[PDB]
C-alpha cells in the first residue's frame, strides 16, 4: 500500500512494528543490517483493523469504547523476533542503541535545508 | 528534552500587492535562516500552520490552527508566498507561523 | 531570532538605524536602543544644527500646540526619524511602535543585558573616512535638550561598575580556558576534534 | 552600451555590370552583439564613401579577440565626442589587459567625467603603447614604478546578518 | 627614552601576495597576485589551486599574510614553479584562518547521529573541566 514499515525496535524507543509513510520521514545516512530479519510476514492485511458505523461511533462516544483494545499476542511476539535481531546488530555499532533512544528536534540554529542527516 | 520543535519558525509578513492594492489569497512569508531563493526552494511544498488560540472551546480545544502550504519563493532574500486553506487573518501580519519539514524528501 | 534585541546606538547614523529599526518592528521583532546621545548624522554640525532650525519653524499659525511638535531629546529625534518609516495612522502602525522603547544612557534591565550592532548602519563601515558628521547630544543640547550633563555622568558611573564586571570576567575565563587546556590532549578532546570540536 | 565586443566587419557597395569587384572597406567596431556591429559600420561608413546600407552589403563579420588576454598593457585611447557646446577630440590612456575591456572603460569614464552618452561618442583609435616613456598620462604612470606595492586601508567587510554581536574592525 | 611610533602594518597589493577568493567559481581557493593593473584591479593566477590567470576586482578577494618571491608578471608556469618552491601551502594550511575554515566546513557535513555523538562527549568533557575548575 506503499507504506514503510518500521520500528523502534520497541525494547529500545518504544515504537512497534508499525506502518509509516514515506512522506513523513526524514531517511538519514545511519544503517543497521537488516539481512537476518524476518519480515515476509508483514503486509497489508497483517494490519486489519476492526471498526463499524454511525452506531458503533455513538457508541463509543456514549461513553463507551472501553469495551474493546483486546490486544494481539501474535504481535507481540512477532515484535521480540524482529527486534531481537536488530538489536544483535545494533549493539555492534557503539552509542548507536542510544541514538536510537533519544528524540529528534530542532535546535536553535538548525536550518533543516542545510543540515546533512 | 527542553526542545520538542519540529518545524523551523516563520513569520506572516504582507499579503501578496502593489503599492495600493493586497490580494489576501497569497501570504508572504519569512522563514528563520533562510537568506536567498535558493535556500529558499527546499521549503517549497513544506506545509505551514498558523496556531492560535480561542476562548470558546470546540473539537475539546481552544486551540485552532489554520493549515496552508509554501508555493513559490518570493524575490531575492528567502522570503517565501505561501497559500492557506483560508486566507489568513491579516492581524497576523507580523506573527509567527510553523514550516514543518513534510512532505519530505530527504 | 530573540525576544527582545538591544541597539546599542552609539555609531550608528540615524536613518539607517531607523530604516532597520522599523522593519524588525513591522515584521514583529521587539526592540530596545540605548544610547540615542551617541547616535551619528552625517553632515557637519552647522548644517544639522541649520536643519533643525528649519523644522522648528513649522508650526499651526491659528494655534502652536495644534501644530508640529518638536522634541529636543536625541532618543525622541530618533523616534520621529522612525515614525516616519512606519504607518503610523495604523493600528498596525501602532501596534509595531509599541515594540520599540529609545532611551538616552543604558538604564536598568538593558545594562546588564547584552548590546548589539546593526552593520548597515554603522558609520565607521559606511561614511567614507574624511566626510563629516554630527553626534546627536551635542545637536539636542543646542536646541534645547536639558540634560546631556547628566547622561554624562550616569554613564561615567556605569562605565565604571561594567569594567568591574568586565575585569572579574576575563579573571574567571582566564581560569576556564586553563581548564580546558588540561583536558585537552585526552581521549574525548581529539575524538571532538576529529567531528570539528 | 553594454559588455564589448570588437568586430571586424567588412563591407562594400553593391557591383555593378560596369563595376563588378568594387573596393571592399574594413573597419573594427566596438559593439555588444554584431547587429549593433553592423549598424555602427554604415554609420561611419556613411560618413566616409557614398554608401549606404541600401546600395551595399556587408562581405564579412568576425570578432577579433584579445591575442594576450592576461597580459596587463597600457593602452592610448583617441576620442571625438560632443559636448552640449560642441564637438572636441581627447586622448586618455587606460590600463588594462584587453582593447575590449579598455573600450568598455573609456565609456563609463566619458559617462561619469564628461556626461558623455554612446551616441556622442567616436572612438578614432585604441593602441597598445609599446615603451613606458610614451606613456603620457600620471594616473596611469604612477603604476609602473618599481617594485610597487600599497596597502589598502580602513577595510568593510560585507555583514550578512543585520546585528551584529561584536563592533567591526577595519583592520587589514 | 627612544621615539617610539605604532606601526600601522597592513597586508599590501604587491607581487607575490597570496590572496582568497570570495567569490566565483573560483572562491575558497588562493592565488597569487601577479602584476597589478590599478588601485582596484590585479592579475591573479592559482595554478596549484585550479585557478585561471585572470584579471580581477580587489574587492572580489581577501589579502592573506602570506607572500612569496615572483618577478612582476610571471606567467603560469613560473607562478607554479615559485609557488611550490615558497611551499605556501602548507604554510596557510598552518593558519588559525586556514584551520578555522577546515573547522567549519567539518561541522556542516556532520550527520545527525555524529552530531549526536558530538553532545554526548560534550557532556563527558563537561564533567572533568567542571571539576578541575574546582579544585585550584
Amino acid at each position: 500500500d506503499n507504506t514503510l514499515l518500521i520500528s523502534g525496535p520497541f525494547k529500545v524507543n518504544g515504537v512497534p512494528l508499525r506502518r509509516v509513510n514515506a512522506r513523513y520521514v526524514i531517511a538519514t545516512s545511519t544503517k543497521v543490517s537488516v539481512e537476518g530479519v524476518n519480515v515476509e510476514k508483514f503486509n497489508v492485511e497483517y494490519f486489519a483493523k476492526e471498526k463499524l458505523t454511525k452506531k458503533e461511533k455513538k457508541e463509543a462516544n456514549l461513553f463507551p469504547e472501553q469495551q474493546n483494545k483486546e490486544i494481539k499476542a501474535e504481535r507481540v511476539e512477532d515484535q521480540k523476533v524482529v527486534d531481537k535481531a536488530l538489536i544483535a546488530e545494533i549493539k555492534k555499532t557503539p552509542l548507536l542503541k542510544q541514538y536510537l533512544s533519544a528524540s529528534f528536534s530542532l535546535k536553535n540554529g538548525d536550518k533543516p535545508h542545510m543540515l546533512k542527516f | 528534552a527542553e526542545s520538542h520543535r519540529l518545524y523551523v519558525k516563520g513569520k506572516h509578513l504582507s499579503y501578496q500587492r502593489s503599492k495600493r492594492v493586497n490580494n489576501p489569497n497569497v501570504s508572504l512569508i519569512k522563514i528563520e535562516g533562510v537568506a536567498t531563493p535558493q535556500d529558499a526552494q527546499f521549503y517549497l511544498g513544506k506545509r505551514i500552520a498558523y496556531v492560535y488560540r480561542a476562548s470558546k472551546e470546540v473539537r475539546g480545544s481552544k486551540i485552532r490552527v489554520m493549515w496552508g502550504k509554501v508555493t513559490r519563493t518570493h524575490g531575492n532574500s528567502g522570503v517565501v508566498r505561501a497559500t492557506f486553506r483560508n486566507n489568513l487573518p491579516a492581524k497576523t501580519f507580523g506573527a509567527s507561523v510553523r514550516i514543518f519539514l513534510y512532505p519530505s524528501n530527504i | 531570532v530573540e525576544p527582545v534585541v538591544v541597539i546599542d546606538g552609539k555609531g550608528h547614523l540615524v536613518g539607517r538605524l531607523a530604516s532597520v529599526v522599523a522593519k524588525q518592528l513591522l515584521n514583529g521583532q521587539k526592540i530596545v536602543v540605548v544610547r540615542a546621545e551617541e547616535l551619528n548624522i552625517s553632515g557637519e554640525f552647522f548644517r544639522n544644527k541649520l536643519k533643525y532650525h528649519d523644522f522648528l519653524r513649522k508650526a499651526t499659525a491659528f494655534n502652536k500646540t495644534r501644530g508640529p511638535f518638536h522634541f529636543r531629546a536625541p532618543s525622541r529625534i530618533f523616534y520621529k526619524a522612525l515614525r516616519g518609516m512606519v504607518s503610523h495612522k495604523t493600528a498596525r502602525g501602532k501596534a509595531a511602535l509599541e515594540r520599540l522603547k529609545v532611551f538616552e544612557g543604558i538604564p536598568p534591565p538593558y545594562d546588564k543585558k547584552k548590546r548589539v550592532v546593526v552593520p548597515q548602519a554603522l558609520r565607521v563601515l559606511r561614511l567614507k573616512p574624511g566626510r563629516k558628521y554630527t553626534t546627536l547630544g551635542k545637536l539636542s543640547t543646542s536646541v534645547g535638550w536639558k540634560y546631556e550633563d547628566v547622561v554624562a555622568k550616569l554613564e561615567a558611573k556605569r562605565k565604571v561598575s561594567s569594567a568591574e564586571y568586565y575585569a572579574k570576567k576575563r579573571a574567571f575565563t582566564k581560569k576556564v580556558a586553563s581548564a580546558n587546556a588540561t583536558a585537552a590532549e585526552s581521549d574525548v578532546a581529539k575524538q571532538l576534534a576529529a567531528l570539528g570540536y | 552600451m553594454a559588455h564589448f565586443k570588437e568586430y571586424q566587419v567588412i563591407g562594400r557597395r553593391l557591383p555593378t555590370e560596369s563595376v563588378p569587384e568594387p573596393k571592399l572597406f574594413r573597419m573594427r567596431i566596438f559593439a555588444s552583439n554584431e547587429v549593433i556591429a553592423k549598424s555602427r559600420y554604415w554609420y561611419f561608413l556613411q560618413k566616409l564613401h557614398k554608401v549606404k546600407k541600401a546600395s551595399g552589403e556587408i562581405v564579412s563579420i568576425n570578432q577579433i579577440n584579445e591575442a594576450h588576454p592576461t597580459k596587463v598593457k597600457n593602452f592610448g585611447v583617441w576620442v571625438r565626442y560632443d559636448s552640449r557646446s560642441g564637438t572636441h577630440n581627447m586622448y586618455k590612456e587606460i590600463r588594462d589587459v584587453s582593447r575590449v575591456a579598455a573600450v568598455e572603460t573609456l565609456y563609463q569614464d566619458m559617462a561619469a567625467r564628461h556626461r558623455a552618452r554612446f551616441r556622442s561618442i567616436h572612438i578614432l583609435k585604441v593602441a597598445e603603447i609599446e615603451k613606458t616613456a610614451d606613456v603620457k598620462r600620471q594616473y596611469v604612470k604612477q603604476f609602473l614604478t618599481k617594485d610597487l606595492k600599497f596597502p589598502l586601508p580602513h577595510r568593510v567587510q560585507k555583514s550578512t546578518k543585520t546585528f551584529s554581536y561584536k563592533r567591526p574592525s577595519t583592520f587589514y | 627614552t627612544d621615539s617610539i611610533v605604532k606601526a600601522s602594518n597592513w597586508r599590501l597589493v604587491e607581487v607575490g601576495r597570496v590572496v582568497l577568493i570570495k567569490k566565483g567559481q573560483s572562491a575558497g581557493k588562493l592565488a597569487a597576485i601577479v602584476e597589478i593593473i590599478d588601485q582596484k584591479k590585479v592579475l591573479i593566477d592559482g595554478p596549484k589551486a585550479g585557478v585561471p590567470r585572470q584579471a580581477i576586482n580587489l574587492g572580489q578577494v581577501v589579502l592573506t599574510p602570506l607572500t612569496f618571491a615572483l618577478p612582476r608578471g610571471a606567467r603560469t608556469a613560473t607562478v607554479s614553479k615559485k609557488w611550490a618552491a615558497a611551499a605556501v601551502c602548507e604554510k596557510w594550511a598552518a593558519s588559525s584562518w586556514a584551520k578555522k575554515i577546515a573547522q567549519r566546513e567539518r561541522r556542516a557535513a556532520l550527520t545527525d547521529f555524529e552530531r549526536f555523538q558530538v553532545m554526548v562527549l560534550r557532556k563527558q568533557k563537561r564533567y572533568t573541566v567542571k571539576k578541575a575548575l574546582a579544585k585550584a
